[PDB]
């Protein structure tokens, strides 16, 4: 016999263990891998595809109609159009798109976003509107003035249909919490920032045109965003054994 | 990225004058299957140009109450020209597909359609799903659940898979090439639908006074590179 | 460090140590036509 | 096909950019309808520094989400027995996770914990030994514990001791198929309409698991919980999460909602 | 190969189940028999080497031999169509439905016997060994069915006996093999042997 | 000259053990259409192995009073399998044949049938010929004047035409390959049946008292190298 | 001998073939009175497509056939002491295997798995030390719990424990002759005319497992289990399969039947 | 695969002009002790021709009630000629067989007879076996549970052991060559039968109506390449 | 990979690892006069 001497942790079972084990049908031979179109070999790969964001979540709003950001003919200027926490991983608007499912299936993020807008009114119906991002510091911007000192883009409606607002990684420290529960961990600490988008001019119509347009808000992760520590989805939950 | 386009396949030629690009589900155009992936040892019937060219089913109305339409793949054709035939005498199918999605109205009109195809997707929103909804026929059938897609899931997350958008201001039409996609080198063309394509309406359509109001959806779909095997007499689901 | 089989079969090995990423185009952007970053979507 | 995949083990690095003032170029500018995702990138939207990121991508990967033991089975004896179908859908974590690719091959490792329970389910210091047997489609099931089909000699059985540490073995990727499937459009057999035979890949169930007590425990029985850990992963076409709740073990039958995220009062209130 | 228990009728007792009726026929595209091609299910193959071996196992693939040999006298002839109708529906209704698979049609004479290959033909590289049904929903793999029908008709001279014999034989081909052990169902016992 | 043979055509094989050679009429196998030849400019469609097999018509008992039975081809298949299918489907046809008489006795009998291909056999022997007996289907026509060959020419001189004998002392069956013929590089399988296939019984079946008296004839005809054009949806004559 | 055995590890593929019209070659055409079972191929049957198949043979090997546990005996003490003769015929399920060969030699691993149960055949958590003792003919066989021939000097004997893990041991290929036999149409001495001396091979029984408690249980008793793994497998001349149930222990002997599947209607309705 | 054959082993000579060929049990033909196998020391006699030639049997009915009849060897040939004398004298025996089973109708009647040799073939069908029935002796013994095989197993299976059919229609012998089987390098020839010839009908004798009834089976079975060792005086079980 | 010995006997070793199959002529095919698969039987 060689001498061993057994040490703690002896017995246990770490569910993120990774050992070696015998099989129970030693001599078995699965069927061949065949061609199939589509692998993924990250899921890194998936949270770059934008997905749409329930950005109008409002008691008036339901269903598909809680995509639709709505823009209408102003008679005053400078107004406000939406206003949301950049944060992919909170409860809100985002938690129901792909970027918000993974990043809620982990505990730290980091990363620029992509945050692309389509504008849906008619071929005649024109407009400007400025989207911004608020870094961390204070609340939403309260007026257009404040909202442009911040990193943002002026979009002109036309031929090309949609624009891209790139909210970048400003960070002090190399990831965030995917939550900001606070009464506990003190997580607002890792706030995000703001992104808010206003008219620029106005939305212009032709005589006896549609007043009101709408906006599709879509959401991905730039190819500089990761995601650590792996931790249970909090939205999958059930009572007992299923039927 | 061009707005024109021609597809032929067969004895039938496609034209758009406002397209917004193709696309190829996950980057790949359909193929043959290889001899390492084979399973069925029978030599392969391969209709060519009698199958292989685009068949245009019954138009769909888009509605004030419309909520989105479906069609299944391969049930959708599954009785129309040569390639139904073979698909019913034949115990396995395999093929991809080219899918062109018309919708135009005017510069006056407003609107936003998905056009998206996802493979395997379950109509479950139902105990016990009947037969002729996942199973509709050319017709297809009508959404009832467009928000949870059918399935329990976000409508929104649908982008996840091959799609465009007819947008009326940029487009009047969406163009898809799908590969064969299964767990299986073949398979059942009567008892398993690899691809579903639905066209939902996510901004309603809407239009200034007096513009026409009776807008259509059209639907072309050609199989593509198809093979079947098992040859027997005519069987249906 | 060590990785040594000393099992049969395949399926007792330890998990893959290969976690790397690719690129997501496949799925980002299935498209024909090449629609450059520096240039307009449609033209 | 047309589009190539490369690889990498790390996020991409920011480069400086600086200020540009053109008509040739307007990386903005883009076209949702196309079917493609935004390409406009951090360089060409502000000016920015230089940034060597060297953060990791390993703990997205199939096998790193994957990779961990998850509870699929709980159950107690009856007669100092008990027969489960080996089937995913009875807890709902590990199978949510499952369902995000539509398509997938793996290895597993199963984890079996056991421990005996009196009648108001209060454990108890006692060591039993117990047979665990794996019972595939076509092989006679035991009625009882004292059935001659736990001889066992070609259903493979484990047979560990509740004082034991928990048993464990490794199975290899067992499907009729080239990848399990998560997702299934179709019927379980030729002419049938029944929306009781929809939706489920028959070749996805390879048998069950019977359990019983060597001996016979007197007043108490076996609690037993069955852990799986996904090994070797791969995976394609990845699918739309699930966004509401399971109902069915065995399909995935929901009802309907009209939001997903709670609402507030305004949309220009953050 | 090993003979099929292809006779499996009330009216059918021992060796007598090995053997396929043939007789002197007054009508015509008549059926002689019908079986499933499923090697490894209850019924006239369980009991041959095929059989038992099969219900070893959780898993079969491959093509199968299905050869056929005829034991009426010298001068008793005879032409038949046997046929393998891939899965899809039920068993082919008449001769014209069954010649539209994959057959073969045998003429009686000098070399006895016929071969009919049941090709391997499915969607999976492999199918059940069962089609339990009400449980895993295994009716999902079945492979097929084999029928028999007179191609012309059995003509003897006069005075010979006017319905003659059919020996079944089954085996696997080259390309079958089988995965995953389990024990056989039909072995089994109440207690320890005296 | 050997007395057996396998045939074997796409998933269907024959087998005969007491045959006598193998015709191949006007020496010429099946050959497709040659770029010289053709005028119809689509590209064609070649079903392979789903139509060039063997297809089996329902048997004729070789009765007291029988006076021969004809099949017109391609007719007697044009609602059979994948081959009908595509023969309505498409304008044009093209194709040859490989045919396969049977009829077996025993030693103790004695008859002889003509089994013969006759290329634009008319069946002429009415003013107005019926439809039923210019294209019979799939069960064929009598033959209601053997002697004059349904045309008025002299049975005996048939034998200028593709054919074999079946001398029940002799042999079981007639194998014969046929390749097309016609004026034109194609033609209308509904419109113009190319060959006729008949058995007429030229030596009265006779046996030895109390022998089998039940004797049937049954034909197996497969499509060989064909290709079609014009492709539409299906049309019947 | 004149038939040569080529070896492989992967079944045949499948190559392309065409259609035939001709006289010398007919495949399909087979003469089963020769003896010789059909040598028709796929090919030659049916026009085919190419298939590599890589399907395995490794899990019908002999090796991988019977290379797995299955139970042999089991019993319980009386007076602390049982006596097992050394022969695999009590239970069915290992003794329907080994019959598939006529001849064959292999080695054995034996695992031995006890505990304590009552009176009343309730399992108790009660760890005793046990001793297993195989005793060859010809060796004194012990009388009781404490005879002097557990002292164990010469015959091999195995002491563990029932709060151990299972006792377990190698036994190499034992017998006299070249190969055991599992059917024997002879006789086991000579002069002797008797059916009870009749179909069995006494060179296939080398002795007797005895097995005792250490000390004296108070009210209990040793419950035992014995399995049997065969290794390194050799065998000749495939053997038809048991078609009919065992009776007894020691031989073959069995009930005449009519039927081996049950019947159906019609021969002509599947 | 000739029908026609000649057996000349000593000064015997066997003729059949309706064969089907020949089986080699496993592969193998008879051969001798080698002397790494052997364990016996002493020097073996070997009687050549004077047991190594072909003794016949009394012949067996196929009556109407007939369900077969088998042989044990050597025990059926221990009392025939020089080779029952060498079997008796000697403690071990080795050696094969060459038989030839015969049985003529005529081309009027219709039968089939399974002839196979099994290796350790036990008579099992009782619970204390009579020695009438495990050693029969030259005449042999009829079979009473022809379907189990007399041993459990069933008779459809029993093509894995090394077989010949008799087929009326096309055969009226079936031969076989066996070689020496067991787990020992000899063995005594009075107390184990190595092998056991069996004659199973599976289909009935019929014949048309007066045609000869009386049909017998005759079996001639050859030692060859044999060997003795461990002489004393005669001695039988 | 590993496959090394530690005990005496050979009877210790673990499970053979050489899992093939072999021809089945011997059995599926004992006769003396070959037979082509293109030829007939009975000639
Ligand atoms: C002896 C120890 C017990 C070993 C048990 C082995 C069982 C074989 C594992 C099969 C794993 C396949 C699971 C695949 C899919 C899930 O069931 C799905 N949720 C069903 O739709
Ligand atoms: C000390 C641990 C116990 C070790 C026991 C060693 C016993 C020797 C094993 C002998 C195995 C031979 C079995 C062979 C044949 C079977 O008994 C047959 N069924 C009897 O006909
Ligand atoms: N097969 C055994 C019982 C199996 C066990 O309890 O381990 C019998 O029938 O006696
Ligand atoms: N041989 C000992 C008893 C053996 C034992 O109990 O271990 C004696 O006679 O005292
Ligand atoms: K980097
Ligand atoms: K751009
Ligand atoms: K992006
Ligand atoms: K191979
Ligand atoms: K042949
Ligand atoms: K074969």
């Amino acid at each position: 016999g060689i001498p061993t001497l057994y040490t703690p942790g002896s017995g246990q079972f770490l569910t993120t263990d990774d050992f070696q084990t015998p099989c129970m049908l030693p001599k078995f031979q699965p069927t061949p891998v065949i061609d199939i179109p589509g692998e993924v070999k990250n899921f890194l790969e998936v949270v770059q595809v934008e997905s749409l964001v329930e950005i109008n979540n409002v008691e008036s709003a339901e269903g598909v109609a809680r995509y639709r950001i709505p823009l209408n003919v102003q008679d005053a200027m400078d107004g406000q159009i939406m206003a949301l926490r950049v944060d992919p991983g909170i409860d809100g608007p985002m938690q129901s798109t792909l970027l918000g499912v993974f990043t809620r299936y982990y505990a730290q993020w980091s990363g620029s976003l992509d945050f692309t807008f389509m504008f849906c009114g008619t071929f005649m119906t024109t407009g400007k509107v400025i989207i911004a991002y608020t870094p961390p510091g204070g609340d939403q911007p309260t007026n257009r003035r404040q909202a442009m000192l911040g990193t943002h883009v002026v979009w002109d409606f036309g031929l090309q249909s949609s624009i891209t607002l790139v909210v970048p990684w400003i960070s002090s420290g190399h990831f965030r919490g995917t939550t900001l529960e606070n009464t506990i961990y003190k997580y607002r600490y890792y706030e995000a920032g703001y992104i808010t988008m206003w008219y620029q001019t106005n939305m212009v119509v032709p005589p006896n045109f549609p007043t009101t347009a709408s906006i599709l808000m879509f959401v991905a992760a730039q190819p500089n965003f990761s995601l650590r520590i792996l931790k249970d989805r909090p939205d999958i939950s059930q009572e007992g054994a299923l039927q | 990225s061009d707005r024109v386009a021609q597809l032929t396949l067969g004895n039938s030629t496609i034209t758009t004058q406002e397209a917004a690009n193709i696309v190829v589900g996950y980057g790949r155009w359909p193929t043959s299957l290889r001899d390492t992936d084979a399973t069925a040892v029978d030599k392969p019937t391969q209709p060519g140009v009698s199958a292989e060219r685009f068949y245009t089913l019954p138009s769909v109305q888009w509605t004030n109450s419309f909520k989105g339409h479906y069609w299944k793949l391969p049930d959708a054709l599954s009785e129309l020209g040569l390639f139904g035939q073979n698909l019913q005498f034949h115990y396995l199918y395999r093929g991809g597909w080219v899918i062109h999605v018309q919708c135009n109205a005017t510069k006056f009109h407003q609107g936003t359609l998905l056009v998206v195809a996802t493979p395997e997707h379950k109509i479950q929103s139902a105990e016990s799903p009947a037969f002729a909804r996942t199973n509709p026929g050319e017709q297809g059938a009508a959404y009832q659940f467009p928000f949870t897609f059918e399935d329990g899931t976000a409508l929104g997350n649908a982008l996840i898979y091959p799609h465009q958008w007819v947008n009326l201001r940029t487009n009047n039409s969406a163009t898809l090439v799908l590969p064969y996609v299964n767990a299986l080198p073949m398979d059942s063309g009567i008892r398993h639908n690899n691809w579903t394509l639905s066209v939902i309406p996510i901004v309603p359509l809407e239009y200034a006074a007096g513009a026409t109001t009776y807008v259509p959806i059209t639907v072309t779909i050609a199989p593509m590179c198809t093979e079947y095997n098992g040859l027997r007499a005519a069987v249906t689901q | 460090y060590t990785n040594i089989n000393y099992y049969e079969n395949a399926a007792s090995n330890s998990l893959n140590k290969q976690d790397f990423t690719q690129d997501p185009e496949k799925f980002t952007r299935p498209v024909v036509d090449v629609m450059k970053e520096a240039a307009v979507p449609l033209k | 096909q047309v589009i190539k995949s490369a690889v990498r083990s790390t996020v991409e690095n920011t480069v400086q950019s600086t200020h540009s003032i053109t008509t040739e170029a307007t990386p903005a500018l883009q076209a949702a309808e196309t079917g493609a995702t935004s390409n406009a990138s951090d360089e060409s939207m502000i000016e920015t520094r230089n940034v060597v990121n060297t953060h990791g991508v390993a703990e997205t990967s199939l096998e790193a989400f994957y990779g961990r033991a998850g509870l699929v089975a709980m159950f107690s004896t009856d007669g100092g027995i008990y027969r489960w179908y080996i089937n995913f859908g009875e807890y709902v974590q590990l199978r949510a996770k499952l369902e995000l690719l539509t398509y997938a091959r793996f290895d597993m490792e199963f984890t079996i914990v056991a421990q005996v329970v009196n009648a108001q389910s209060k454990v108890q210091d006692f060591n039993v030994d117990y047979q665990v047997m794996f019972v595939p489609p076509g092989a006679s099931v035991p009625e009882n514990q004292d059935s001659y089909q736990w001889q066992s000699s070609c259903n493979p059985s484990v047979i560990s001791n509740t004082g034991l540490p928990p048993a464990r073995v490794s199975v290899p990727f067992m499907s009729s198929a080239n990848a399990y499937s998560f997702s299934y459009d179709g019927y379980t057999q030729f002419g049938d309409a029944s929306g009781s035979s929809y939706g489920i890949v028959p070749s996805n169930y390879l048998g069950m698991l019977v359990v019983r007590t060597c001996e016979d425990l007197d007043g108490t029985r076996l609690r037993v919980r069955v852990y799986a850990k996904p090994k070797h992963v791969k995976g394609w076409i990845p699918r739309s999460p699930r966004m509401t709740p399971y109902k069915s073990r065995y399909t995935g039958v929901y009802t309907d909602t009209t939001k997903f995220c709670a609402n507030r009062a305004r949309i220009t209130t953050a």
